[PDB]
């Protein structure tokens, strides 16, 4: 019952204490079918080359974390064939298994939230100002919430209590979400389907969803126990499509 | 005996989150590893090993 | 499914925590029959006098142990009336149910094999010299392996890496086996038929097997946990024959 | 009232591998002992018990 | 299997760590029919306002506590609207559901019984004295055993040895009762039907039963884990039935 195997392309993952799974809302990914179609050319379909497991760098969670965020994709953009099939591209269309990675002993206490938010628009740390690129993204690298207001230019307002997005953090509960309390299980999964309001789109212009990881309970522990506990990320595409082939782009 | 021609590739570790552990459990701790083959294995061409060897005869 | 018990004549053991059992090559001990049978004369089986666990005594795994074994028979002929029904017989046979126990809390940790090797032939510590009977076997007691070379007259060269054998010891798992692992288990069954080229022999002049229990990862704990930490084993003969009856020999 | 001609036996107990803990938790304990009769069980010829008594009436 | 929730009115009790059920000496409660009924008034049965489950006072577990009592009735004789039923009539009979709470982390230890006992009649700590109704009940509060030999007037002779009763205490397990092992449940449950030689009685002159808590192992711990560990108390009525309503009595 707690025990659970995924496999994609040449990937595995594995484990024996996870709770279920999260569908997000009730739809699995699938292809884009003839009357839900506008764009005309035959379009690609690499299948395994795409659909797989790649796993992102980990962070240290501390004793005094506020949390942290990636944003997709462009998180996935230098990962083998998918950003590379990203790149010489118009048009893309995939949704996704997410799969996040924290254990402890039994003599460690702490809770995370892991929360998956499609649109998450972000307000800047100047009231009449906006937001550069870089402070929304530094790709497989996350950003780092704080823990009181924030000041600087072209920068995002970045305290925990509003999400960086004008709302009290507690209600982020409608969104597709689970738990990791210490506990109970050590890892999260969440499969989320491609969700937009136009049937394809380009995939370097918009972000289409904001991963976040927030502590609610903070990691705490006793005499000599391990200091040192990681998080780790690991994002599969599904349902991989493209369309458009023209010569590679540049940032 | 492997060449540049056969190769194979490699294997890899990494830390995906961390080791946690409460207080008065010891902080490092060890991996094993065991080896085998599946059941679409299989050898050919017979030849002597090179790992046991004599100088001379009653040995 | 991790409960089990096992009588045999007036012995019963539990366990709480057993992972399965080994069957040595899906070979369940019995007696011998008529199309392959060499002596003539009609055998005694006791049946439950002989058939019952008998205790041998514990050793004690510290933080540097580099293993134990035994050699059977020869460590059960002072048990009771197996060891009497061996001192007045020529021939016997027999099969062995063996269970191993060591239980620890769930703050310590460390790994055992236990192996059972059917006709283990020892070398000399002196390249041109031979072992004595005593440096192989000391009945209940165990011997010990070192942790570098050894020296001594007519004693067996005792580094664990080589076993005692010339092998590599990483490679024992060719023969029956299981592992104590002290976080998943804490104990370790094998039962094990007659094997022999002969269907029978003398008990006292023929060694059959060496029971081996090797740590591979130490024993390992932190502040104020428990220290002694011992290890027992606890053998049943299964299927017992004798012939060949005369008066009682003396070493 | 047993006497040596219907005598029934001992029992023992020993360690078969002894007692392990982790860091952090108390190193000695305790066990408990509980008696019963079987399906198999019974008695006959009644009498009084020694373990009551009194030296004069009104008790 | 370890779970269980139990409901009575507007009330409710889960479980995570249970072993079982005691039903007394497997029979449920139930109201008193006609062919067993002397009392020729029609009775009231409150049905939802009387059977539920209130909780009474904690006691905390030290590393030296002999142990404690409650009588019932007489420790609900203060609670809401069963208690005013008990006010204002002659006659009543209820049977019981206990429910006995303790937690503990998996690095401690200790082991308390959990017992019922119908028509515990106490005797003094002077042979030639009588005892007082406050040395029996102090309601809602516990009365605490003794180690040693008790004195003063009116009373309870109070060492744990004897149960107050001049008894063996290891004995008192031919009563209804269940143990708390602190490596094994949390809790315990008793359902106790309506034991007397008559069909109804008075709820003020009459104890019923007698709840006892004795720890057999003490209380151990070490380093730094928690010290506090508190026991609580949960009993609702079933079936209960009043007779005889005139003006209420007064203490």
């Amino acid at each position: 019952d707690r025990v659970r195997s995924i496999t994609l392309g040449n990937s595995t993952i594995t484990t024996q204490e996870s709770a279920n799974v999260v569908v997000a809302y009730g739809r699995w990914p699938e292809y884009l079918k003839d009357n839900e179609a506008t764009a005309e050319d035959q379009p690609t379909q690499p299948d395994v080359a795409t659909c797989r497991f790649y796993t992102l760098e980990s962070v240290t969670w501390e004793r005094d974390s506020p949390g942290w965020w990636w944003k997709f994709p462009d998180a996935l953009k230098d990962m083998g064939l998918f950003g590379q099939n990203m790149y010489y591209h118009y048009l893309g269309r995939a949704g996704y298994t997410i799969h996040v990675q924290c254990n402890a002993s039994k003599f460690h206490q702490g809770c995370l939230m892991v929360v998956c938010v499609p649109e998450a628009e972000m307000g800047c740390s100047q009231v009449d100002g906006t937001v550069n690129e870089h402070s929304l993204s530094e790709g497989e690298t996350a950003k780092k919430f704080a823990s009181t207001s924030t000041n600087g230019t072209n920068t995002v307002q970045s305290i925990v209590t509003n999400a960086g997005m004008g709302v009290g953090v507690g209600n982020l509960t409608i969104f597709p979400h689970q738990w990791i309390n210490l506990r109970t299980n050590n890892c999260a999964t969440i499969v989320m389907p491609y969700i937009n309001n136009v049937p394809m789109d380009n995939m370097f212009r918009h972000h289409n969803f904001t991963l976040m990881i927030i502590p609610f309970v903070p990691l705490d522990y006793s005499s000599d126990s391990s200091t040192y506990v990681p998080i780790t990320v690991t994002v599969a595409p599904m349902c991989a499509e493209y369309n458009g082939l023209r010569l590679a782009t540049s940032l | 005996q492997q060449d540049e021609y056969t190769s194979a590739g490699n294997v890899t570790c990494w830390y995906q989150t961390g080791i946690v552990v409460p207080a008065g459990t010891p902080t490092s701790c060890s991996i094993m590893c065991f080896v085998s083959a599946c059941n679409d294995f299989s050898v050919r061409l017979l030849k002597d090993t090179p790992f046991i060897e004599q100088s001379a005869l009653l040995q």
